[PDB]
Parts: C-alpha cells; structure tokens; sequence
C-alpha cells in the first residue's frame, strides 16, 4: 500500500480538567506529556521530511503551542515548559479542530495531512456544530485519528471513521505506547488521497575555503554567534544552522541525503518470519544473526535466503534494523 | 472604515520586530508603505451567550442613573417546585442552543535505491587468493612485528598539531546585533521577493507583483551598500560577506530569470 | 443460513445466531408442536422477532393446516412499524432462495387515526375525533345518501373500496403503515379497511394490544376465523396493566356534567327527529322487538332482547335515571368506598332500575344512537363511557370493584371526584383470547419470574424457559450500589426518602459517574415528586451545578409536548460531545416509549427501588384481591411490579449489535436475594456476587474499567 511519504500531523491534547485525575501511575497529563515526548522524538527519527505542530485546548480555547516544524529539539522544550501548565478548564473540539484547518488548509497538495487529538474529557464543548467541519475536513483530505483516554465518546467515534483516521482507548499505559507508536509510521494513503512530486534541494556543508580565505561568516536563520561554516541553500544562500529545515526565503525543503533514505525501510517492508519452535533439521545449535546459543524452542527464518534467526534478532530486525541481515547476502 | 490604522496603532509599540523592519524601509523613504502591508468578565459573557430576557433586559436596562452593583443583585432573584425543573431544562436548553449557531504500490526499478544517490583481471582473484592463502602459515609474529619504535614514535608526531592527519575570534559583538537586525531586514523583505519566484505565474495580475517585486529589489538594495559603506569603514576587520551573497544571487536569479523571459516571448 | 432444527428446517436470514436461539426455536417449536399456550422470555430485543418469525415461517409451510395465521402484537405503533421491516427482510431472503413469489403476506392493523388519506380527518390529531368524522363519512345515511348522489361532501375511498376491495383481495406483499397509506392513495381504497378485509387471509397479522384485549373493538376483528391461530405478544411483560386497563372505566363529575349536557343534546335531537322524521326511524323500534360497541366478551356478551327500554323517550329517562344515581353517588363526601356487587343493589333499589335491562343500555345506546342520525360521535363519546361502565357493572362484579374517590390525592379539597371502576384480575379479559386461540406465546423481556404469570392469568402453560444472551464479550455489566462513600444504608425508603445523605448519595454517585460515563445517560426515579425533591436538593447544594459542568441534565415533567422536545435535545446532546443526563420516572410514559442504544442511555440508573403510593386505594383492590385469590402475598406482588417494572426500563441499554452498556442499581434493596431472583435471567446471571455491594466510588472505578475493555475492537 502507498503511504504519505511526508505528512504533516497536529498532536491535538486535551488541557480539560479530566487530564488532572491520576488512573496512571503518575500524574495523567504528565504520563500525556511524557509520551508525547517519546512519538514526538520518534517522530521525526521515523520521518524527517514530514513536521509536526503541537496544540493545546484547555478552558474552551484551542491555542497553538508551536507551529509546523522540522527540529524536535524545539517541541520537546515545549512538552517540558507544558509540563507545569495549569490544567484547569473544558476542551472545545470545534476550536482545535479549527485551528488546524486554518494552518493546514494552506498546504500543498502532495502531503498527506493528518491530525492526532489526545482525548481526555468525554465532554466537549464547542461554540458551534461540529458536523459541519467534519464536513469540510473531508473535503480538506484532513486524517483525524483521536486517541481517547478512559472514554469511547461517540463523538469522535464518527470522526475518527468519518474522516478516515483511527480512534483508540488507552487499555492501560503500556498499551499506550503501542498507540501512539503505530502513528509513528507513515499511515497509507486513501482513494481520495492523492500525490504529487515536490521539489528540494540538498543544501552542502561548507567550511572555512583555504585558512580563512574569502570567509562566509554569519550568525545563524532562526544568541547566535558567528558560524565559519554552516549549511547554505541552492537559492537562499542563507546560513542554516542545522537541517532539514524548510527554506525560511525560497518555501522550499531542504533535506540532506541520508534523511530521505532513513524512510526508504517503509517503501520496502520486511516481510515476516515464519515461526517454528521445533529444530526442524536447522543443524546450527548457534543463531546465525547473533551466533548465540538458542535456548528456547523457536527459530525465524526467511523465503528467500532461508536463515535461521531466533527471537531476540528477530525481534531485533523487525522493531529497529528493518532488515534482514543474512538475506542482504 | 480606517481598519488597517487600528491594526498599525496595536502593533505599534506591542510588537518590536515586526514594526522595527517595516520603518526601516522607510527610514531612508526607499518604497511606499502602502505595499507593505497589502502583500502581508466570563460569568457576565456566559450569562449573555446564555439567557435571552438578560439581553433584552441589558439593552433596555442600560447603566442610567444606577449601577452595576445593583444589577448583580438582580440575577439571582408546589407551584414554586416546578420552577427548578422548568428553569434547568429551559437553562440546560439555553445552553446547547448557544452552542449551535444558526492503494497497492508497486515499482519497475528497485535496484536504483540499493546503489542509491551516492555516486563512485579475473587471474588476479585466483592469484591474490593463493597467495594470502599461505600468507597467516607463521602467526604470532607479535613481539616485535607489529609496532616498532620509529613506526610508533612516527605516529605520535603526526597526531601532534604540527604533524599530518592533525589538522585542528568574538572581537566584534556590538556590530553582532546591527547584522542580525539587517539579516532579519534582508529576511523579512526577501521572503516577498521570493513569495512569487519559484512559481511562473504565466498571468499578468501575478506576474505584475514579480515586476513590481523584481524592480523593488533594487530599490531597497539600492540603499544597503550605504549602510554596508559605514560599517566597512570601521577597522577594515571581520568582513561581512555572506550578506553580499543574498543580494548578489537575489541580481542573478533576477537578471537570468528575467533573461530568460524574453527568450520565451 | 438454513437451520436444520430438530423439528424441521428453518430459514434464517442473518450470518450466525448464538447458542441461545438454537433453544429459543426448539423451546418455541415444543409448545407449538403441543399446540398449547405458553410464555417464555428472550433478552435481545433485536433479533428476538425474527428468530421467533422465522420458527413460525419454517412452521407454517412444514404445517399449514395446524396453524392458520400469524398474529404478532406489539406494544406500541413506533415499534409495530419496526417489526414488520424484520419480517419484510426476512421474507426477501426466503422469497430468494426460493426464487419465486409465495403466497404470503404480511401488514400491519392500525387506528384511522395514526392511518388514513381523507383530508378532512387529516389536520385532526385526536383518535376520538378520527372515528367520529370517519363515523359520519361512512355512516350508513351518508352511504344511502351517496347512492343518491346529492350534493353533499361524501368520502370517495370507501365507496370505491366496496365496490373494488370486496371483489379483488391483494394477492401477496408486505405493507407497513407508511406503505400502506401510499398503497390507498394510488389505489383509491382505505389504508384501514383494505387492511381489514385481508386480516380474512393474511400470513402474518400484526397490530397493538388495544386490537386483541378490550372486546369492543378486538372481538369483532378477531373474530373465531383463526380457530388455530398463533397468537404471540412481544415484550408484554406489563401485559396485566394493559389488559387491566381495557376493562377499567373511570367516571368523573366533568364526564358526568359532559353527559348530562350531551344527553340534554340527545332529547332535542329526538324531538327534532319527532317533527321531522317519525315513521321510517321508528322502524328501527320493530328491529329492536325483532333483535363504539358492547365491552362484553363473547360469552358474557348477551343480546337475548332490549328489555323494558324500548323508545327514545324512554330509554333517554333510563339513562337520565341512572346518570343521577351516579351523579349523587360520586357527590357523596366519605372516604373511599367500595362495592362490587352492592352498587348494582343500590342503584336497583334507589331508583328501580332492574340489571336486565341496564345490561342492555350500552348496546341500546348505539342502535338508538344510530337512529338518530347524528353528526358525530366525538361529542357523545363521554355519555358512551357512561353507558359502556353503566352496562359493565350491570353484567358482571365478581372480579371488579367501584372505587368511589370523592376527594382525589395530591389535593386537600377537589371538586371534581372520579369514580373508579378498575379491574383486579386480568384473567377475565384475556380468557377469550386463551379459548379461542390455541396456543399463545407471551414473549417478552425483562420478564419477572414466569410462574407468577399463570396466577396472576388463568392458564397453563406448556414450558417456563428463560433464555440468558451468549456472546463472545459480556456486553452488558449490571451492578448495585446499596453503599456510598459514608458506607450509610442508601436506601429509597419511603421513611428513608427524607434523609439528606441518600439525597447526596445519588447526586456524589451521578456526579462521580457522569464524569466516566461517555455522552449519553439516563436516570430513573421512583416519583416525579420524589425526583424534584432530589432535583431541589441537588440544585441547592453545590452537587447538581457540578454535574451540569461534567455534562447537560435534562429532567422530565408529566406533559409529552416538553418531555418529546427535551428528549429530541438529549439525542442531540449525546451526537454531539456534550452528552446529556436525562431524568426520568420509572412509570413515566417517556421511560416505556422510549429506547436507548448505542451511545444512548449508556449508563442507565436506577434510583431506588420504582413503587407507586401504597395509599392508593385502586391499587389495594387489585392488590387485595391477589392476595385473596390465587394465593400471592401482598408484599411478594408488590416486589413483583417493581421488579419487572426496574427491569423493564433498565433493559434498553443493550437493545442488540452488541453495543456496550452498563446497567447500575442505586438501591442496597437489589442486592436482597428476593430482588435478585426476581431480576430476569440475563441480567441476574451475569451480575455477581463480588459486585453486588459495590461502594459508590468503588461501582465509578469498575465501571471506568469496563467502558476500557469495552472501547477496544472485536
Ligand atoms: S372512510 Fe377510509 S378514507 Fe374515509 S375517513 Fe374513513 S378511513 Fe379515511
Ligand atoms: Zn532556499
Ligand atoms: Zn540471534
Ligand atoms: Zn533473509
């Protein structure tokens, strides 16, 4: 299945009072907050041409706690400085969801918008009907996949489905990793979904030409010192700090050559091993992918290569390396 | 109405930046401002969203010879049982009245990502293989083998500074600031200049802005090098470059853009 | 999905049926197989009527002789509308695989009211004005009038569907109400009488109650044609009350003053008919010698001659007679008063009025009425009351009672007495049914302990089997909390009732689960005036403005017109997140009528155990006789009601699709082994003892947890 390979997702999160309850081990907006900082960090180590912009809704007011952004370092600060947030008040889905839209109406078409809304107070009051905008995110092409917590609210259970996201309830906190961490990977693009080509450029680290001849110095694009070198731009020529950082001139992507072949692993998934926990003639009492004894009854192996992996590599290759290391051979 | 006045008079002093720039185009009367811009409590709110005869009450009942002390007396002032039931399904009704206003992928070449962006006889395998094949018959050569004095000594002069494979200035910090205020004004004013650029624009209302922009580059270039000439001729220290460079390539990507549209014509 | 029962084969439309179903069409196939009545109760109302239709489907044509039609009632009209669209369904899937038309058909009964195309009845929403003006259209002067074509409104639908409907009878097809009034529309005949004319031969019969219990109007169209017939109730567990109430007629001094005024209409109407027309409406007299209709069941229906009343002058005197009798006897300031049988001596001693003839005067009343070609019936329609209660306790008092209230409650003086004739056994007005049909299913949900219903209605029923719905995951998760916070008795006790800390028991339990409860709830007390006490005492303190800021309240009051917009509110509020907490009676018409599904209702409450005023003297005469016959106590019936009734209301919340619903008792009365046995099967069975006493924040906490499991996907 195609997936959107950039996307732009808003982390909806509730600042109702019903986030001030402790069903969790700690605090549940801090628990929120927490691992919200794990997705976001994870997010865009999943996904760097994509950006995240995060939201806060407490006391009937929807305000945007950062905008659309490519450096996690920045968002993470804002989860810590939202940390002590007050908590006190009511959501209004209609004003998050608003919000949004505005930010994401404005977007190009090639990708894929998305919307991540973090529910914690069943009720939601809103100064207008939302059926209405549920109409108009449809036609905005607009995936919200709520995340409820503690609550099957019918409300966003037609949202979540209506517009095409996935809705969830937190079982217990660990299965609320698992949640959250499915939305980490690029989810596929629908019918309705379309894609376009997008244009970037690979902006080259320069340095210092021969001992400080004809030097480039600058301070920094968004207390900077002075740089002797730093990533320029194709048509900016602009001094940028660290990448991928959008062109704050051009409006276009720049993104150096390794970030987009981390995303290449989606393009080619795995495909899964097979499971038998008998010796079935496998002659090699060592893992091949670890060269460690197997002292359990299972063994994974592939369709094509046809190696023996036992669990902790197969669990290994699957979760972070997404391949296999034999079957490169 | 005079709307944008309004607006100008809350960002007048509110906001630094924002105003800080926009004068400067003006400072050295380089464009018209008219382009600038064309380009670019609760309980008693409750109770007015809430109840009607409030409202009515509130424009019929205007501050005249009272006050507002007064009126907060007001609000909270068998038969007398129905009431609450009544007042709560009509306030419960008041307020959600208030609150509704009237595909499989599949590719042809996947070898390309194997040997991905990064760019760049048959006797000799066999010869080679032979040859190392007897090479490891004498092991252990450890004792003396493997390092020697010289080939150490060698090694540490070379990480030595001086020594190959070893390769290895705040003096002006007040003019920091002019260069980040004039990096933002060179930002702040390019990013206009490149709104319409990359897209073509083959229309006259667009492509009107890009000759209206294009001619506009110089004119607020024109007055940079006046400002460039007084620092410059400061300590003739720390050159400042790389702000050339925006402008300069901002000239090229002009000049050639507009070349190449009299090609097209 | 053919099922291959035991009995035979049977059709069924939809993919699976669980475990539960086999039993049910074996148990239901059992007692037909016996061709004899019985009862039995199956907890989904969704899926309940098509595994019964579909053992009756598969029944008929494995036996056709054995039984002759179908005739399946249902409580009210909105949820009749609903069955037949099941049948509908499942009539395509049979007609499917068989490939072909069957003759089979299906439609359902109705008042002119709720059904009919002549305009002038239109704009009309009373049911009594309905038949009146229906009455005048197709009265039989009107019909002798329309044969001479004279200039004069006359109702064209009928009088081409004689002509037409008598010689064509429909062939087959299945035409609910909405279709069936289109269907009289294109064809020009009535929705009504078309309806009527095919009950001679159709599959499958379906109208209310009201249609097959009170004898005026059931008898004559239930008539002995279905000499095997199975008959079948759907959630009829209230069916005593229903059947109870056909035979009940109250009399009140405005129906009296009505009467009197009425009947003052009736003799100048005679004597303008005098003058008028004399010799042919005196005809009617020798028909009368020769020999709206009786209440009187077959047997008990007697019409051996007129009697002593035999003129208009005289009969009106009959009546003007007895109208007095009542019209001092209810003026009479006593306590309650009751007497059965004595009535009729006193009312034959004070005014000589001998029962013989006084039997006669209800079916004399509309032979005379007809005479006297008047405009409608609407207008007499409270005299007719009279002589049907006037005709009742003239025929019979073994099984009844005059309650005679010269003071009404909730009023310290009242000068409008009602005279109560209410009923004490059911048995009498559904014997017909048991005799002329052969076998009756009362199937229903929610039901309180079946053995009870062959006391309370004389009958034997074949089998007693509850059916307990299995499914993959528990849908539905009932608790009781008889316990709050303070650990203090919570109680609804009548002498309890006024204690502060019950009142705050049940706002701190709603409070606290309004706020784990998604959009959708609903609260049920035992009184309206109980539940504004609660309602004040919450609004006085702090309690209910917290529980407005968790979530919309909405409260119900006696009057449909508030209680039909407040309730469209609620549905409002739980489709949109503000969700809503509608409070409501137990007995209120608003619990029975409505029904909660999905995100609807999800947290149904029961404040307190539901009892009605013991002081009520109606109440007592059903309740004492009960106890003097057919041997049930007095507290066990009375536990009985409020059982089934708790049941009844609480039993919505998982009407079918599997969609969750918690069902929670704020009453430590429940949790009492007698309550619980009487609890129906599923939901007592699934309750258990570990939960039974859940504290108030302990029940919120569970209750948090089942909504997680609940929230995930299948
Ligand atoms: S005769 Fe038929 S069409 Fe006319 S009012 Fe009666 S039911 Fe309606
Ligand atoms: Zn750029
Ligand atoms: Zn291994
Ligand atoms: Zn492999």
């Amino acid at each position: 299945v195609r997936l959107g390979m950039m996307r732009h997702l808003y982390v909806v999160v509730d600042g109702s009072r019903t986030m001030e309850d402790q069903d969790l081990k700690p605090n549940r907006l801090t628990c929120t907050l927490k691992l919200l900082e794990y997705f976001v960090e994870e997010y865009f180590d999943q996904n760097p041409i994509s950006q995240i912009g995060i939201i806060v809704t407490k006391s009937k007011r929807a305000e945007k706690l950062t905008e659309l952004s490519g450096n996690p370092r920045k968002h993470i600060t804002s989860l810590k400085k939202a940390v002590d947030m007050t908590c006190h008040g009511e959501p209004s889905l209609y004003n998050s969801l608003s919000i949004a839209m505005q930010t994401l109406k404005h977007m190009p078409g090639h990708t894929s918008r998305e919307v991540l809304i973090i529910f914690s107070s069943l009720t939601t009051c809103d100064p207008s009907n939302i059926y209405d905008l549920i109409k108009t995110l449809k036609a905005a092409k607009i995936r919200v996949s709520v995340i409820g917590l503690s609550a099957e609210v019918r409300v966003c259970t037609v949202l979540a489905r209506e517009t095409g996201g996935t809705y969830h309830v937190i079982l217990d906190e660990s299965h609320y990793k698992e949640l959250l961490t499915h939305h980490v990977s690029p989810p596929p693009a629908s019918s309705s979904s379309e894609c376009s080509l997008i244009r970037m450029g690979f902006p080259q680290h320069t340095i210092a030409s021969l001992s400080d001849q004809d030097a480039k110095p600058s301070f920094s694009m968004a207390e900077p010192g002075l740089t002797l070198g730093g990533y320029f731009c194709p048509q900016c020529r602009a001094k940028y700090c660290e990448l991928p950082v959008e062109c704050k001139i051009c409006g276009l992507t720049l993104v150096s050559a390794p970030h987009l072949a981390r995303s290449y692993h989606h393009l080619f998934p795995l495909d899964a091993f097979q499971e038998i926990p008998l010796e079935e003639y496998n002659g090699e009492r060592f893992c091949y992918g670890c060269q460690g004894e197997l002292k359990d009854q299972h063994v994974y192996v592939c369709a094509v290569c046809q190696n023996v992996f036992c669990v902790d590599c197969d669990v290994f290759v699957h979760d972070s390396l997404h391949c296999c290391p034999g079957c490169i051979h | 109405a005079n709307k944008e006045l309004e607006e100008k008079n809350r960002m007048l002093q509110e906001d630094p930046v924002l105003f800080q720039l926009y004068k400067d185009l003006v400072v050295s009367q380089v464009i018209s401002a008219e382009e600038f811009w064309a380009n670019r409590s609760d309980i008693i709110e409750s109770i007015f969203r809430t109840y009607p005869a409030v409202k009515m009450k509130y424009a019929e009942n205007v501050p005249h010879n009272m006050t507002e002390k007064e009126f907060w007396t007001r609000f909270f002032q068998e038969n007398s049982n129905a009431a609450i039931i009544k007042r709560f399904n009509h306030h419960s009704a008041m307020v959600l009245a208030a609150g509704l206003r009237k595909i499989a992928l599949n590719l042809k070449k996947s070898d390309r990502y194997y040997h991905g962006p990064t760019p760049i006889t048959s006797q000799d395998i066999i010869n080679s293989f032979q040859s190392i094949r007897q090479e490891m018959e004498a092991y252990t050569p450890k004792l003396t083998q493997v390092l020697s004095s010289s080939a150490a000594s060698s090694t540490i002069t070379a990480l030595s500074p001086g020594g190959a494979l070893m390769q290895g200035q705040m003096v002006p910090n007040d003019i920091q600031s002019e260069l980040k205020h004039l990096y933002v004004a060179v930002g702040e004013l390019l990013r206009h200049f490149w709104s319409c650029f990359p897209v073509n624009t083959p229309f006259l209302e667009e492509k009107v802005v890009k000759m209206k922009s294009n001619l506009e580059r110089f004119q607020v270039t024109k007055l940079c090098p006046f400002q460039e000439k007084i620092r410059r001729q400061y300590l003739s220290t720390n050159l400042v470059s790389h702000i050339e460079e925006m402008l300069q390539t901002a000239y090229n990507k002009l000049h050639t853009w507009q070349s190449r549209r009299l090609m097209k014509k | 999905m053919k099922l291959n029962v035991d009995g035979l084969l049977v059709y069924f439309p939809y993919d699976y049926i669980y475990p539960e179903q086999f039993s049910y069409m074996r148990e239901l196939k059992r007692t037909l197989d016996a061709k004899g009545h019985g009862v039995l109760e199956m907890p989904s109302g969704t899926g309940k009527t098509v595994s019964l239709l579909a053992l009756i489907m598969a029944y008929q044509r494995a036996y056709p002789l054995e039984v002759t039609k179908l005739i399946y009632c249902s409580r009210t009209v909105p949820e009749i509308e609903k069955v037949i669209e099941e049948l509908r369904k499942l009539l395509n899937f049979y007609e499917k695989q068989e490939g072909e038309k069957l003759p089979f058909l299906g439609l359902a009964l109705s008042s002119r009211k709720n059904l009919c195309i002549h305009p002038e009845v239109t704009p009309l929403r009373f049911g009594k004005d309905v038949d009146g003006k229906c009455h005048s259209l197709t009265a039989s002067y009107v019909r002798a009038q329309y044969q001479h074509d004279t200039s004069l409104p006359h109702c064209r639908f009928y009088e081409e569907f004689d002509a037409h409907g008598r010689e064509v009878p429909l062939p087959a097809g299945i035409y609910n109400l909405d279709d069936l009034k289109a269907l009289g529309r294109r064809q020009g005949w009535c929705p009504y009488f078309l309806a009527r004319y095919s009950i001679l031969h159709a599959n499958v019969v379906v109208y209310s109650y009201h249609y097959l219990l009170d004898p005026k109007i059931a008898d004559l169209v239930s008539k002995e044609l279905a000499r095997k017939a199975v008959v079948v109730f759907d959630e009829a567990h209230n069916i005593d009350n229903v059947c109870i109430d056909s035979m009940s007629v109250n009399l009140t001094r405005r129906t009296l003053d009505r009467c009197q005024g009425n009947l003052e209409t009736l003799q100048k109407t005679v004597l303008r008919i005098k003058e008028t027309d004399e010799q042919r409406l005196r005809d009617e007299y020798r028909r009368l010698v020769e020999g709206a209709n009786p209440v009187l069941p077959d047997e008990v229906l007697q019409e051996a001659v007129p009697g002593s009343i035999r003129t208009a002058e005289h009969f009106l005197g009959f009546l003007r007679r007895l109208l007095e009798y009542v019209k001092w006897r209810l003026r009479v300031q006593h306590v309650v008063q009751e007497s059965p049988p004595a009535f009729l001596s006193g009312l034959a001693q004070r005014v000589c009025i001998q029962r013989k003839p006084l039997r006669f005067c209800a079916e004399r009343l509309r032979s005379l009425l007809h005479t006297l070609e008047i405009t409608d019936l609407a207008d007499f329609s409270p005299l007719t009351l009279l002589a049907n209660f006037a005709t009742l306790v003239s025929t019979y008092a073994k099984g009844f009672t005059i309650i005679i209230e010269p003071f009404d409650d909730r009023t310290p003086t009242i000068a409008n007495p009602i005279l109560h004739f209410s009923c004490m056994d059911a048995s009498l007005a559904i014997k017909p049914v048991f005799e002329r049909f052969q076998s009756v299913i009362i199937t229903s949900g929610t039901l309180s302990p079946l053995d009870i219903y062959p006391k309370i209605l004389d009958f034997h029923p074949v089998t007693m089997a509850t059916f307990t719905m299995t499914l993959a995951r528990v849908c539905l998760c009932p608790m009781i909390i008889g316990r709050g916070n303070d650990q203090v008795a919570i109680s609804s006790k009548f002498e309890t009732r006024e204690d502060i800390a019950v009142i705050r028991n049940y706002g701190n339990l709603l409070l606290e689960m309004s706020a784990v409860v998604p959009d959708g709830i609903v609260a049920f007390f035992t009184s309206y005036q109980y539940m504004e006490s609660t309602v004040a005492s919450w609004y006085e303190q702090g309690i209910l403005e917290n529980i407005q800021r968790n979530k919309l309240l909405f409260i119900e009051t006696q009057d449909g017109a508030e209680t039909s917009v407040a309730l469209e509110k609620y549905q409002e509020a739980c489709e949109n997140g503000r969700g809503a907490i509608l409070l409501s009676v137990a007995r209120g018409k608003v619990s029975e009528g409505i029904d909660f599904v999905h995100h609807y209702g999800r947290a149904v409450i029961m404040f307190g155990v539901p009892y009605v005023y013991t002081q009520s003297r109606i109440l007592k005469a059903r309740l004492e006789y009960l106890r003097d016959q057919f041997q049930i106590r007095e507290n066990d019936f009375l536990t009985f009601d409020a059982m089934r009734h708790a049941a009844q209301c609480v039993g919505r919340a998982i009407r079918g699709k599997t969609d969750y619903g918690l069902m929670v008792f704020a009453d430590k009365r429940f949790a009492r082994g007698d309550k619980r046995g009487k609890l129906p099967r599923w939901i007592q069975e699934h309750l258990t003892d570990a939960n039974l006493n859940l504290t108030v924040d302990e029940g919120v906490q569970v209750a948090k947890y089942f909504l997680r499991q609940m929230a995930q996907p299948f």
